[PDB]
């Protein structure tokens, strides 16, 4: 029916594509953890972040000592959390303590 | 399929997971990257709709 | 009267029904553990059921 | 005929193929282990929560804690080894179960051993997540999660 | 990961270069088969004496099972005898149970036989186990690892297959084979060339 | 690629030639949102990588 044409999703525009002078800008250096360098030009008005999702895809953290402490999140739920939640310690002690007679009874008679 | 195997295998190495669902992860992931590489080839080609 | 026919019966090595039966399915099946009612069974599907 | 030897030679040699469809061979692996009734169920359960718990206790005894008796630590973890083992093999034995489950739901989105594998997930979720106490046979509880 | 084009496509060039056949790598890098990366040589070398005194020990363990039930079903037969010959019966069905009992050890000794063959050939595989080898059948794998778990590595796969690549020396290797075409005939000349 | 020529050197590459050709790290098995039809982050087709 129609047409065919069709497009990406995103706009071609056309200007001059000058060289001679540009916003000026920074180059900052993040770091992974295993000693991988990589260098980021950032512009010069800009808040630069403490941490970047490198070239190599695990997360780096700048080069500059600051370490502005992220306060890393809770483990989420443990089996332990989902097990503490529906039974309680006398209970699960009372076990713990009949598996171990048990081993005992297995072991020396 | 292949991101995700590759991440269902990624969880299941992280939560810990008996060898016989991780040795299947791995050959689905092995198959996974073989149809991508050529599609067709070894076994049954891998079809769509 | 068959004279391929009698020399295939003297080249048969194998004697019992149940005998030709299990490689039978061994032959269709490769890759099945084989039983009895199994082969008694399947050779009836392909040609009768 | 059980016996003899050539019956069952034929099956050992039937067994060691080559199977390139991949969901015969899981489906050859699976069939392995066997399947298991409700006292067993109870059994597996508590020795993995006495696990669980004797890992949780031996954590919280390691740090500034305790010179272990050496008969103590040593079989608290036996015990922490045991329950690991008791929760493999009921994943094992239940993998038929989400095999069953999951093979109605083919024929449309997504392949087979996909749907297999998420089923498998869904299973150490419910054996994370299974209570005994409730008096239950374990099907039951885990076709939901599944 | 294996590359496929490596692998798959004839001639088979993981195939030629670790000297394995199609037919058994497909059953290494698909999970079907074990393969052994790396064996002791010297530990193997001494605690083989050792280990075949363990494997007397074991076996003689074994002969005082099977001579256990030599004697329980021998006393268990003069209790046929007792009680088939000590009132009034018919002749055959008198032994019927004397058929019973020694039927009973026939199966017997063949279950014994079968698992002293398993242990067997188990030994024989821990004696002559070498890189660049499969072990097939599970079991057998899973009773060799937990009873002889020091002296060898093996796993299964793709990272096995690169723990091949890791240990081997391609020089040495060439000029093996370098040394078969320089002497060689035949069949192992033409594959030489083919591996060369 | 100036129109500068001598060879043309294929060769087998390596996963420290693969991963220093990448520009990021594709970890989601996503394309584009559903809704504003624009690419998602760290799929198949982000801006970014």
């Amino acid at each position: 029916d129609r047409v065919l044409r069709g497009s990406r999703l995103g706009a071609v525009s056309y200007e001059t594509d000058r060289n001679h002078d540009l916003a000026p800008r920074q180059i900052a250096r993040y770091r992974t953890d295993n000693g991988e360098e990589f260098e980021v030009p950032f512009a010069d008005d800009a808040e630069i972040p403490g941490t970047w999702l490198c070239r190599n895809g695990m997360e780096g953290t700048l080069i500059e000592g600051d370490l502005p402490e992220p306060k890393k999140v809770k483990p989420p739920r443990t089996h332990w959390d989902m097990l503490l939640e529906r039974r309680s310690i006398e209970e699960l002690e009372e076990l713990l303590k009949e598996r171990l007679e048990l081993i005992r009874s297995r072991r020396r008679g | 399929r292949v991101i995700n195997r590759n991440n269902r295998l990624k969880r299941l190495i992280d939560l810990g997971a008996p060898e016989i669902i991780v040795n299947n992860e791995k050959r689905m992931l092995q198959e996974s990257v073989d149809a991508l590489f050529d599609n067709g080839r070894r076994g049954r080609p891998v079809t769509g709709p | 009267f068959s004279e391929i026919m009698r020399s295939t019966l003297e080249k048969d090595n194998t004697v019992g029904t149940d005998e030709a039966l299990l490689d039978i399915y061994r032959k269709l099946r490769p890759g099945e553990p084989p039983t009895k009612e199994s082969a008694q069974t399947l050779l009836e599907n392909l040609f009768f059921k | 005929e059980d016996e003899s030897e050539a019956l069952r030679q034929a099956r050992k040699d039937a067994e060691l193929t080559a199977s390139a469809d991949s969901v015969r061979a899981y489906l050859k692996q699976i069939g392995k282990v066997a399947l298991l009734n409700a006292e067993e169920e109870v059994e597996l359960a508590k020795r993995i929560e006495a696990g669980l718990y004797a890992t949780q206790l031996m954590t919280e005894l390691s740090e500034r804690g305790e010179k272990l008796p050496a008969a103590q630590r040593r079989d608290m973890m036996w015990i922490c080894r045991d329950g690991d083992r008791a929760k493999n093999h009921l994943l094992e034995a239940n993998l038929r179960l989400v095999v069953s489950l999951a093979k109605r739901y083919t024929g449309r989105g997504m392949a087979f051993l996909d749907l297999i594998q998420e089923g498998n997930l869904g299973l150490i979720r419910a054996v994370e997540k299974f209570d005994y106490t409730k008096g239950y046979k374990f099907s039951t509880y885990a076709t939901w999660w599944i | 990961v294996t590359h496929i084009w490596y692998f798959k496509g004839v001639p088979s060039r993981l195939g030629y270069l670790l000297d394995l056949a199609p037919k058994d790598l497909e059953k290494i890098i698909y999970f079907a088969a074990y393969v052994i990366t790396s064996v002791d040589e010297e530990m193997r070398h001494n605690e083989l004496s050792t280990l075949e005194a363990e494997m007397a020990v074991e076996r003689k363990a074994v002969e005082d099972q099977r001579d256990g039930e030599l004697e329980a079903r021998a006393q268990k037969l003069e209790a046929d005898l007792a009680e088939l010959e000590a009132e009034g019966a018919k002749a055959d069905a008198r032994r019927k149970v004397r058929d019973g009992g020694e039927r009973e050890m026939r199966q017997i000794r063949d279950r014994a036989q079968r698992e002293l063959d398993r242990l067997e050939d188990i030994w024989s595989t821990f004696t002559k186990l070498a890189p660049k080898q499969l072990i097939v059948d599970e079991n057998l794998y899973r009773e060799l690892v937990d009873r002889y778990g020091e002296y060898f590595t093996g796993a299964m796969g793709a990272e096995s297959i690169q723990k091949l690549i890791e240990n081997f020396d391609i020089d040495a290797e060439a000029e093996s084979l370098r040394d078969v075409i320089r002497n060689g005939k035949g069949q192992k000349k033409l594959r030489a060339l083919k591996r060369l | 690629d100036v129109n500068f020529f001598d060879e043309l050197r294929i060769g087998l590459a390596t996963a420290e030639d693969i991963r220093q050709w990448s520009y990021g790290e594709v970890k989601k098995p996503e394309t584009i949102n559903y809704r504003t039809l624009k690419p998602e982050k760290d799929g198949l087709f982000c801006e970014k990588i």
